[PDB]
RNA sequence: UUGACCUCAAAUCAGGUAGGACUACGCGCUGAAAAUAAGCGCAGGAAAAGAAAAUAACCAUGAUUCCCUCAGUAACGUGAAGCGGGAAAAGCUCAAAUUUGAAAUCUGGCAACAUUUCUUUUGUUGUCCGAGUUGUAAUUUCAA
RNA sequence: AUUGGAUAUGCCAUAUAAAGCGCUUUCGAAGAGUCGAGUUGUGCAGCUCUAAAUGGGUGGUCAUCUAA
């Protein structure tokens, strides 16, 4: 749950709506390093925070939210509503 | 004088308390130092500092 | 030895605190961080001291003359101080370590802080005396400090300290923080 | 436990914020008249009268009598049974209290009175229920605290011109004309079973 | 901001924390003088919201009055007479015990350049604001003398409007 | 015509922070003398005696009612 | 008089009409470096830039500085 | 029948107020002496068939009429943050009150601030 | 052994301010045989009130004050208020949200430079000390 | 002889800024020994007790206002 992005990042490198935008923004720009860049980029952070809002809303009490935020690249789960 | 009872803080709250986004103030170089800098340059040009 | 009315007031007040049955929220502010970790905490803090009003000008003149003749940086790293500013940081979970002055005069100010920092999971300690915390920030007094983010060079030192505050402050006491102080 | 020495009849009294002095005296006089009634402080709400049922359960009261003062001049008296039961709302005007020297009747406090009901009460189906409820509430329960076994007062209920003329006897002083308006199947609300 | 926590903590005036502090503080003040200056507000949020700023010109005084008019109203007039060069802004309740009620009284200096130049308290420098507490113009003064918008709250009666062409 | 909400009528709804700040103070401050007495009576299940005590203290039934569920939830959380 | 007030009014609006403002030397370089590298019409791309767009100017102001250059 | 109010100053109060009108507009010539008030319905059953001058135009009246709150008080159009349009009748009666006003208005240009550089 | 502060002092310390008078009208408080007189405190050229914890029950009104009307009505001999007509009209400011990529703020000393009802008045600029993070500025005031 | 406010014109100007209004895939902090309940003195005040958050106040379930 906290390594979903890492598997995709590794697999894509080996074989080289808002959530889709968030993936492209990080891929163009590119775990602590991933969390560092997002927390240090204003435009990227807005996309990442939006991505967690869509994925959590699209998917409720079963998923580990804290691990879900780590998948996107944030230190802690943001104060998203639902 | 009963022992302290923590009926709320026994758990750790993962989300931040506030929901508002981060204004771009905290990512761009300070605007307030810019007023100070441009006022500082002006005195230098006009011969005050 | 006829004491002045204010010497009598100072000492009777001190005796009164140790005699009464102090509530647990005020009782925790009497069992504080040890001395060895206290100097170690401030060894790190004195790297991230905010620049003085003397330095903040001498720096800004250098940019002004650079602009005035002919002419961008990195985020300034320092320590976060101020009650409202720090209390916000814990709630926003931007604080890595909170150091609470042990002797704030109206104790209403910090009495809720250990509960709040425990609630958000921010490692905290109650450092002895405010005037120590005051000198870190170039002030007479600081009710509370907080480390929010340090450079990668000192990221290992902060992690080492945080585990010490866990083991020396929160691992110890903990249960004693839930007993009514005083009554001695 | 649930109840020690449970009396047959228990009553509760509530007052309105905006009751005049004359309205205040009437509640005070009737409260002293009925030994099986417990007086309680004001209820804040004006249309949320459902709270009375929980209060009566709290005080183990079988009958609730809410004195409602409308526009600070009138008085609307509502009487209902504790568990469910029918709620009768009526406007009580033409009221005379013990502060009137025109009646000089004297009786011991807490004495159980004798109720005389007019035959017009049983003539109508709606009035029959009102007469029985009033008789049950007015009747001092046996073994009631501070009650007097001796009887020295007589209460007469008559249905004349659609207004109940409250008469207590030598008159005591309490003389009111109550105009029954609506009877609700529930307690202080619910379906309406009668209209004026 | 801590002033949110402090205000919601000043509501519980009999909890374990408040009870200890009340008895501890009410003892301190009773040793000190009846009207003694405070180096800071003992309620840094209530004073904050009534018009106190931590800046030169703003003065806090603490006063106790026996129990048994309005105590807050006497707290104004007794301190307003004590510091006779200072304007009385507001005041608030800090503590009470079986005999006294303690208040703190916010005062400002009309003569101070940090006050005379800030356009949010310039008004109290004006002459019309001399001894507001002595004329029922503080909040406890306006509340006490019925000043209030609503239905809840002389010469117009006993005169003759004897017009010209009547 | 339907009218957009006047922001004064929003007053008193709640906040995510103001609720949170009120929860912390409830734990930190402790409980008043009467709240200690009321709480003990709930644990002993003398609720009818407990609720009638609250109304005597506060003054109105809704105020007395509201405080009871504040303490009972505190009991369950504890 | 009303006719006189009218022609006087529209006269002053004409004399004080050039509300357009130039770009200071800093801005002249500031927008040029952004346009020399992100084409000219991709105002969303320049906003997302973190190095050249240090001030974090929004897209609406980037166009404002663009049209101000001409 | 104690202290009396006698109106011998009625004719001199008539002129004192006339001179105040004369003094005022002479200070602000081109602009009218008074602001425009809306037309509102009295709040009763004895008076709801009549039209009378209000206190100012509500937020929505100016928004539809084409002036914002800040520029509406400069040109002399009082705003009324209390009053609100409960029916489309009052909206249209007062929207076209400002329409004729903004047509008869000649806002004189002010002095601009033009820095030497951008 | 040396220092931070906290609280408390003292000074013919540097600079300031308060008192007393007048009292027709103002605002309180106290109060008789009328909420009067007398008493007491406090202001200004006006004071007070004042931008709704307001009315109403409408097709709704829209800070305050004042005049006419309401009306000798209502309520309980006392004695309203809303609506209605007029006079005048002007609105606004804080506390409570992190400036946190920078206490951005202010008193004072000195040094200059101007200005002036004015050599008497009023400031700006630099500079040093302090105030202040237990919160001084910018921002926001529910109409949002 | 002092001055009020505009007008014309000159010289400086920190505009690396500040402000209004469309739009929102975001949020919206709001004043406590005070409201209030019991009693007492003549709406306010004293004592005893002591709140809440679509909450609270005031009107006739709706309306209206948003105190300290």
């Amino acid at each position: 749950s906290d390594k979903r992005f890492l598997l995709l990042f590794s697999f894509l490198k080996r074989n080289l709506c808002a959530s889709v935008k968030y993936m492209a923004e990080l891929l163009n720009y590119i775990q602590s390093q991933l969390e560092k860049l997002v927390s240090k980029n204003y435009y990227l952070q807005q996309s990442a925070k939006d991505g967690y809002r869509s994925y959590l809303q699209a998917y409720i009490n079963k998923l580990d939210l804290a691990k879900v935020a780590k998948s996107f690249g944030f230190a802690h789960p943001p104060n998203v509503n639902i | 004088y009963p022992d302290y009872d923590d009926f709320f803080t026994n758990t750790v709250r993962e989300t931040p308390l506030s929901s508002a986004p981060e204004p771009k103030r905290r990512f761009a170089p300070s605007k307030h130092e810019q007023k100070r800098i441009l006022q500082l340059a002006y005195a230098i040009r006009k011969g005050r500092i | 030895v006829k004491w002045p009315e204010y010497i009598r007031l100072q000492r009777r007040r001190k005796i009164l605190n140790l005699r009464l049955k102090v509530p647990p929220a005020i009782a925790q502010f009497q069992k504080t961080l040890d001395k060895n970790t206290a100097t170690q905490v401030f060894k790190l803090l004195n790297k991230y001291r905010p620049e003085t009003a003397a330095e903040k000008k001498q720096r800004l003149v250098a940019e002004a003359e650079a602009v005035a003749n002919g002419k961008v940086s990195k985020k300034p790293y320092n320590v976060k101080y101020g009650l409202n500013h720090v209390v916000a940081l814990i709630e926003a979970k931007k604080a890595k370590l909170v150091l609470i002055a042990s002797d704030v005069d109206p104790i209403e100010l910090v009495v809720f802080l250990p509960a709040l920092c425990k609630k958000m999971g921010v490692p905290y300690a109650i450092v002895k005396n405010k005037a120590r915390l005051g000198t870190v920030i170039h002030q007479k007094t600081a009710a509370v400090l907080a480390v929010t983010e340090v450079r990668e060079e000192d990221k290992n030192e902060l992690a080492s300290i945080v585990s010490a505050v866990d083991a020396n402050f929160s691992a110890k006491y903990d249960e004693s923080r839930r007993k009514w102080g005083g009554g001695i | 436990s649930a109840g020690f020495v449970p009396i047959k009849q228990k009553v509760l009294v509530l007052s309105s914020r905006g009751v005049t002095y004359r309205q205040r005296h009437l509640l005070n006089d009737l409260v002293s008249m009925m030994p099986h009634s417990k007086k309680d402080s004001k209820l804040d709400s004006k249309d949320r009268l459902y709270q009375l049922n929980e209060l009566a359960e709290l005080y183990n009261c079988n009958n609730i009598f809410f004195f409602e003062s409308r526009r600070r001049e009138d008085l609307y008296l509502h009487i209902a049974r504790a568990p469910n039961g029918p709620t009768v709302k009526f406007h009580v005007e033409n009221l005379h209290t013990m502060d009137e020297l025109n009646m000089t009747g004297n009786a011991l406090k807490g004495s159980r009175p004798i109720l005389s009901f007019d035959k017009t009460f049983d003539t109508a189906p709606h009035l029959k229920v009102v007469k029985e409820l009033l008789q049950q509430t007015f009747g001092i329960p046996k073994g009631a605290r501070r009650s007097k076994p001796f009887i020295d007062r007589v209460c007469t209920l008559t249905i004349a011109d659609g207004k109940i003329w409250f008469r207590n006897y030598i008159e005591i002083g309490p003389r009111f004309v109550m105009t029954i308006i609506n009877i609700l199947e529930g307690s202080f609300g619910g379906p309406v079973i009668y209209k004026n | 901001g801590a002033y949110k926590y402090l205000e919601e903590l000043a509501k519980k005036k009999q909890s374990d924390v408040n009870l200890f502090l009340s008895r501890v503080r009410a003892w301190e003040y009773r040793q000190m003088n009846v009207i003694h200056r405070a180096s800071r507000p003992s309620r840094p949020d209530k004073a904050r919201r009534l018009g106190y700023k931590a800046k030169q010109g703003y003065v806090i005084y603490r006063i106790r009055v026996r129990r048994g008019r309005s105590a807050r109203c006497t707290a104004e007039e007794r301190v307003g007479r004590y510091c006779s060069n200072l304007r009385v802004l507001n005041s608030y309740w800090v503590n009470q015990d079986a005999t006294y009620k303690f208040f703190e009284v916010i005062l400002v200096d009309p003569s101070h350049k940090a006050i005379r130049r800030d356009p949010r308290i310039n008004w109290i420098v004006n002459p019309v604001h001399k001894h507001r507490e002595s004329r029922g113009l503080t909040s406890i003064g306006k509340k006490s003398r019925g000043i209030g918008k609503g239905h809840r709250f002389w010469l117009r009666h006993n005169t003759l409007s004897l017009r010209r062409y009547r | 015509r339907q009218l957009p909400e006047r922001p004064s009528r929003r007053k008193g709804h709640l906040s995510k922070r103001t609720a949170f700040v009120r929860s912390i103070v409830r734990e930190v401050a402790g409980f008043a003398p009467y709240e200690r007495r009321v709480m003990e009576l709930i644990r002993n299940s003398q609720d009818k005696r407990a609720r009638k005590l609250a109304k005597k203290r506060l003054g109105t039934l809704k105020r007395a009612k509201g405080k009871i569920e504040e303490l009972t939830s505190v009991i369950q959380s504890s | 008089v009303v006719r006189q007030l009218e022609e006087e009014a529209v006269k002053k609006a004409a004399r004080q009409s050039n509300k357009m403002l130039p770009l200071s030397a800093f801005e002249h370089a500031y927008i040029q470096r952004l346009i020399n590298k992100y084409g000219t019409e991709d105002f969303e791309s320049m906003a997302k830039d973190v190095k050249l767009n240090s001030k974090l100017f929004n897209g609406s102001k980037l166009k404002n500085l663009y049209i101000r250059m001409k | 029948q104690r202290y009396v109010k006698t109106w011998f100053n009625q004719p001199g109060r008539k002129l004192r107020r006339r001179q105040a009108r004369q003094t005022k507009a002479a200070k602000i010539a081109p602009r009218p002496v008074e602001a425009i008030r809306p037309a509102v319905k009295p709040p009763t059953i004895r008076y709801n068939m009549k039209v009378r001058a209000g206190r100012g135009f509500t937020l929505e009246e100016l928004k539809a009429a084409g002036v914002s709150r800040r520029v509406a008080s400069t040109i002399g159009i009082p705003v009324d943050h209390r009053r609100r349009n409960r029916s489309e009748e009052s909206l249209q009666r007062n929207v076209e009150r400002i329409k004729v006003y903004l047509a008869h208005l000649i806002v004189f240009p002010r002095k601009a601030g033009q820095p030497k550089k951008g």
